[PDB]
């Protein structure tokens, strides 16, 4: 029997990013349930400035048994529900992608329609047709998150949900 | 802290005597063991010469010794 | 260790050294064999000329003798007195048993834990020289004090 | 803090403390997972190198203690170990109220004498079991100073836990061989006092056995029937006197 | 029997961004449930102005059991409903974006028409053509609102709601 | 609010109890001096009953019923066999624990919530000092009751006004099988409870001079 | 009775590319497992940042069974969900070919454009109309991810997901 | 090593083997799926000779 709700520690080992879900197992490794073994996933947030875990297979030694309290996690020592990773991966590619096809569409097409009032009219060539079908695949790819990565080495604290016997 | 200082200092800790030894032939005034002679006149705890606590709980904060008392001085009151 | 005594209270032996050290360069007799200690006391650095009154400088030197013997954990404290030869033996007798009574109801009256303390003077059956030139001048006429340190 | 504690309430009441409590709250509210790690990590270290250095001293003295417990000298004319015997002194029983029972003296057989083939030495009750172990597996690590020492100290304890331990579990061993010896001396004892029945052996023997395949030349078969026990006639006892 | 509609007190100590309902804690320290806890979530907003807890399941230990009391919260101390965290996290970076977007399309579009009456021209093309995808990605992106956050170590007081035995 | 009161109440009453129990253990000697037990036992180590007396007792039991009494005699615990000679510490000597949980959620921020924490505080701390004062006013009142009743058992068996016990012993030689032996038997039981009598002619009047 | 979640260790010895699924067999090497065989197949990643085996025909030698554990993997000598592989296939050549075809767009019909204000005609020609169907041709092929391959000489590391008996 | 646990334990709660944990996992996989392969080889080969 253990209290609903309460906390108890794990070290999580599994290294996986944010983008193909798979199953992820951690370990208690004091109090009551030592060597117990904890098999779950996670899911992802509309927003990218965190991380939360499933976590429902929960195997006790000794016994052939598995339960299946399904609780989640919080994070040591700063007590929130995020995952400490790097989250900038994605803006400034696609931005500086999206500004450079830009620049060049419009430096082909003006410096072109400014000649009235060789090698520059190569520079217009260049980026005037380099421009727009880069610009278009820009816009395309331009919404892809920015991911989070769990890590193989890092400990955590698990509360509970439900009640188990 | 050192126990046998201003002699030769620590030779080794006798065990029959649960005492440690000073490297002059006399005897520290230390311990070494748990099995000492060692005088106690100061206690801590609750449910003292009584059975214990009971290791079940209570809802509220009342605390009953094994052998059937109910220290007040231990629980908490309202 | 924060709820264990790390030693017995009262005790810095660095300290039991530097006062027994103390106690030798005064010149009374500090005895150390096995674990049986002796604190030999010449009489006339304690009393008048056989007289059972204590000087009253010498209440300072009781002082320092029950705050060395303050430090051993003891069971049993003899007190020994010898005298002169003077005029009969039981005025040596009876004049050895006050002395060694009066100071051993100061000694009880201090702090001293231990459970037995035995008094006895004998007056001058034991010298401990044959040199007999003085009366509480020689150095026979004396009191002794023993234990044995246990554990 | 609490000690003086209208005192130590009035200076809680500060706001310095209160600024100090936001730091320590958030450290105490998880930090404790490391202690136990470093215990048994402690506990693991100093169990076997105790182990080790005491089953290193038991070799180093390995003579006079098959000198002190001569097995060998110490059994019967017929390969038979002597029984354990046990004698209690002076014993009062307060089963419950209004009712005492009272004796002096009282003997208990533990062991029942029994066949042997050899002597059974020291080895089978002071010897410790020693492995090496290589997998020091900590997934707990400190960050700062503060917890790098707690963790040390930490450590220390374990290390002096693992220590007691293994003497514990010596001294136990120690007083087993002790009392086994004590029992087997305490009934050469009464046997010598005439208070016990010696042990007693019947034997046949049939000569040549078998058929014409298989055969054995003389076959001896030795059976004993009087296990030794205490007697109750006790004015047929021999007494004893010294000079 | 507890009171219904009566006043306890919690602590919260799992921060949580109003961006991912999930299983959070607090515990009730004062009152007469000492050592009894309260698991639940929160619920989102309409507005940029409060933050409320949807707390639902209350567990005393001893016993293998649990009572289903929920209820939300109040303010310790202040008798308001509000969260004490910040709230103008996300209007200058949209704004911002917005208005540098329009006025890089409005200088290169201005720019270059009041050419009639080299690096200026290049000016005019990248402000020109570097306002209209950013303009128009400004436009899909400004709805976003400004969320709040519960902190890691707010305690809190606890009105109720129903009664259990 | 009160909180700060709860809890300094409780820290008055750790503290008047560890103040406490340090003067009792102070003052050893004469405690164990005046509360003997083994000077007062009996002869087969029984500890010896307890006995209340009252005297000049009224009752009314209702409207129109009275009954008057002198003396009134009662026995309070029943006389046992004993082990040991019980101690005054198993009645005096109090509890003690260390609370080390203030609960830091309501600490001050303005000066009259830190004025309201003073008073509530120092209130809460008499509050925990006196009622640390009746417990051990309770503890002082039942031992001096215990002590009452057998020195009271005492003189009524001097005054030979209650019967003493009575115990039969039987005595064997040795027993058991041939494994286990006890030398001597010795079953010390005893039949008769004391009790107190209800005759006339045996009642033993006092003097003194 | 294999509990579940632990690590065992094994070989995969076969090549192929994360284009074809087919039958590959590892074998389990080591702990209780000793000539084990294990066929299975890939899965496909949204992103080609890792790469995962579905690993599920599982059987021992000894005697004809085949147990049907399904489980996944961890990296030997880094316990973590990606391949030694490659990741640079498929950006250069796709960039190349889309930016040349758009400057030879550009090349044709802007310096035809500034003839007013033979040879160097005939590039004109060249680039302005090769430009067009290859820039078309680019469009439709740009879509191909960057592939991986596994390797027929690198060993493998299991995690369990449930148990057996 | 163990014998002084103390002093390496100390030094693996310093940080210097935090590192060291990584460059043992390279090693621990690939050695043992070449070890037993070369002890039978070496097996039959011997075998076959001394025979």
């Amino acid at each position: 029997i253990i209290k609903t709700g309460d906390i108890m520690f794990a070290v999580l080992d599994t290294s996986v990013n944010s983008d193909e879900p798979g199953p992820i197992l951690a370990t208690i490794v004091t109090g009551k349930l030592k060597g117990s073994k904890l098999i779950g996933s996670f899911n992802l947030p509309s927003n990218a400035d965190k991380m939360v875990i499933t976590f429902n297979t929960m195997s006790i030694p000794g016994a052939e048994k598995t339960i299946s309290i399904s609780a989640y996690a919080i994070d040591p020592n700063t007590a929130r529900t995020a995952l400490a990773s790097r989250t900038n991966h994605h803006y400034l590619m696609r931005y500086g992608s999206l500004f450079a096809s830009s620049f060049l569409q419009g430096f082909g097409n003006a410096f072109q329609s400014a000649n009235t009032t060789s090698t520059l009219e190569n520079a217009v060539i260049g980026l005037a047709t380099v421009g727009k079908a880069w610009s278009q695949q820009a816009q395309q790819l331009f919404n892809t998150p920015t991911t989070v990565e769990v890590y193989s080495g890092t400990g955590l604290g698990i509360l509970f949900t439900q009640d188990v016997t | 802290d050192g126990c046998c200082s201003k002699m030769g200092g620590i030779n080794y800790c006798d065990s029959s005597a649960g005492r440690l030894v000073c490297n002059n032939g006399f005897y520290s005034t230390c311990y070494c063991t748990r099995h000492a002679v060692m005088d106690l006149q100061f206690l801590m705890g609750c449910c003292l010469w009584h059975g214990g606590v009971y290791p079940q709980l209570n809802s509220s904060g009342l605390v009953v010794c094994n052998d059937g008392y109910v220290s007040e001085e231990c629980s908490l009151q309202k | 260790v924060p709820k264990l005594p790390c030693r017995v209270d009262g005790a810095c032996d660095a300290t039991i050294i530097k006062m027994m050290t103390d106690l030798n360069k005064k010149g009374i007799k500090v005895a150390s064999v096995g674990q049986n200690y002796l604190i030999s006391i010449p009489a006339s650095a304690l009393f008048a000329d056989q007289s059972p009154r204590l000087n009253w400088a010498s209440y300072s030197l009781l002082n320092e003798i029950a705050a060395f013997l303050k430090q051993f954990r003891k069971i049993a404290i003899t007190v020994t007195s010898y005298s002169s030869k003077y005029v009969s033996v039981k005025r040596e007798r009876a004049l050895t048993l006050a002395r060694s009574r009066v100071v051993s109801e100061y000694l009880w009256s201090q702090g001293v834990d231990s459970r037995i303390i035995f008094t006895q003077g004998l007056g001058s059956d034991k010298p401990i020289t044959s040199y007999t030139l003085g009366g509480d001048r020689s150095p026979n006429a004396r009191v002794e004090i023993t234990f044995r340190r246990a554990v | 803090g609490d000690t003086g504690s209208l005192a130590g309430l009035q200076a809680m009441a500060d706001s310095k403390y209160t600024r100090a409590q936001k730091k320590q709250k958030m450290g105490k509210i998880r930090e404790m997972a490391l202690k136990e790690t470093a215990l048994s990590v402690g506990a693991q270290a100093g169990l076997a190198w105790r182990a080790k250095i005491i089953d290193e001293q038991l070799n180093k003295q390995a003579r006079n203690l098959d000198a002190i417990y001569d097995f060998n000298s110490l059994v019967l004319e017929h390969n038979i170990l002597p029984p354990v015997l046990l004698e209690g002194r002076n014993t009062l029983n307060l089963a419950d109220a209004q009712s005492i029972r009272i004796s002096d003296r009282t003997y208990k057989v533990a062991k029942q004498a029994h066949f042997i083939t050899t002597p059974p030495t020291w080895r089978q009750y002071l010897w410790m079991d020693y492995v090496k172990p290589e997998a020091p597996n900590v997934t707990l690590l400190p960050k700062t100073k503060a917890e790098k020492e707690i963790w040390c100290i930490y450590t220390e304890r374990g290390w002096k836990n693992g220590i007691d331990q293994a003497n514990t579990i010596l001294e136990e061993n120690i007083a087993r061989i002790k009392e086994d010896f004590g029992g087997m001396i305490l009934y050469r004892k009464l046997l010598a006092m005439n208070m016990v029945s010696p042990p007693y052996v019947s034997h046949t023997d049939l000569g040549v056995t078998g058929d014409g395949s298989e055969i054995h030349i003389d076959d001896r078969v030795l059976r004993i029937t009087a296990l030794p026990e205490l007697n109750v006639n006790s004015a047929e006892w021999r007494a004893a006197v010294a000079k």
